[PDB]
């Protein structure tokens, strides 16, 4: 909004802003080293305690 | 008299329905004085207060 001027200094025009807002696309990445000799017993089925 | 002239200057302002309006009321001496700041009206419009 704007105040309508009372005097004849300048015409109290309307105001609208066209603003463009650029987004912040972030990438987060860790690692988790996991040993394959646990994967080998992951794939095997167990039968003994 | 003054009593008979009370509906004279009260041109309708005496019988309007009474609504509450949020305003900060301080007390100076015996009067209540209501304090307000209409600068948020101007800062939206970017007009000099």
């Amino acid at each position: 909004p704007t105040i309508a001027h009372g005097d004849g200094r300048r015409p109290s025009k309307q105001r609208t802003f066209i603003v463009v807002k650029n987004c912040h696309k972030h990438h987060i990445s860790t690692e988790m080293e996991l040993s394959m000799l646990d994967l080998e017993i992951l794939h095997s089925i167990p039968e003994t305690p | 008299s003054t009593k008979s002239d009370l509906p004279a200057v009260a041109a309708g302002v005496e019988d309007q329905p009474r609504v509450p309006i949020s305003a900060a009321v301080i007390k100076l001496g015996n009067h209540a004085v209501a304090v307000e700041s209409l600068q948020k009206m101007y800062n939206d419009t970017q007009s000099p207060y």
